[PDB]
């Protein structure tokens, strides 16, 4: 009848962040040993997509989790669908892929107010092609030039010689499909260890 | 309860 743990999960430190990471270099924050209130996140109510897998989001608040990881990145509006288990797309195949047995949540909200500027922001990149598909939660930030050509590239972008990463270029005048969206993916395991507490 | 597991708010009340 008396509470032990006094630690708030630092969701603010992951959401009120100055600049999110590029989708090819998605940032991950280890969450542990803290209480979290998901009612405040859903009540913020600005998110365009707040969908959870393995557990209904409405009844998420009264469960105890372990190995909670928050992955943050920025993608295109039309690319939101790709952040889901088993989806095939430009991003999911080569940038960030949820596994088929996914257990976490996906949060996505429009960032056209901050992450685009007149003339465009080209600081958010995506990996166009990769030699092999990415494994779940695999993080590959390599910048090795494809040199399918006579001469060796020697680390110079050019012709017969292509660079993997492509700039997004969000302008505030873009279509909603091309507008930038900030995404946070929560990976966790459902824990039922104390029968009374987590039953 | 156990330090090192992320409790939800209502489950932290039950704690
Ligand atoms: C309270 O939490 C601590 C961890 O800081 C744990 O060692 C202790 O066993 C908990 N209290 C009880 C009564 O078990």
């Amino acid at each position: 009848r008396f509470p032990n743990i006094t630690n708030l999960c630092p969701f603010g430190e992951v959401f009120n962040a100055t600049r999110f990471a590029s989708v090819y270099a998605w940032n991950r924050k280890r969450i542990s040993n803290c209480v979290a209130d998901y009612s405040v996140l859903y009540n913020s109510a600005s998110f365009s997509t707040f969908k959870c897998y393995g557990v209904s989001p409405t009844k998420l608040n009264d469960l105890c989790f372990t190995n909670v990881y928050a992955d943050s990145f920025v993608i295109r509006g039309d690319e939101v669908r790709q952040i889901a288990p088993g989806q095939t797309g430009k991003i999911a195949d080569y940038n960030y892929k949820l596994p088929d047995d996914f257990t976490g949540c996906v949060i996505a909200w429009n960032s056209n107010n901050l992450d685009s500027k007149v003339g465009g922001n080209y600081n958010y990149l995506y990996r166009l092609f990769r030699k092999s598909n990415l494994k779940p939660f695999e993080r590959d930030i390599s910048t090795e030039i494809y040199q399918a050509g006579s001469t060796p590239c020697n680390g110079v972008e050019g012709f017969n010689c292509y660079f993997p990463l492509q700039s997004y270029g969000f302008q505030p005048t873009n279509g909603v499909g091309y507008q930038p969206y900030r995404v946070v993916v929560l990976s966790f395991e459902l824990l039922h260890a104390p029968a009374t507490v987590c039953g | 309860x156990k330090a090192g597991v992320v409790y939800g708010y209502n489950a932290w009340i039950r704690c």
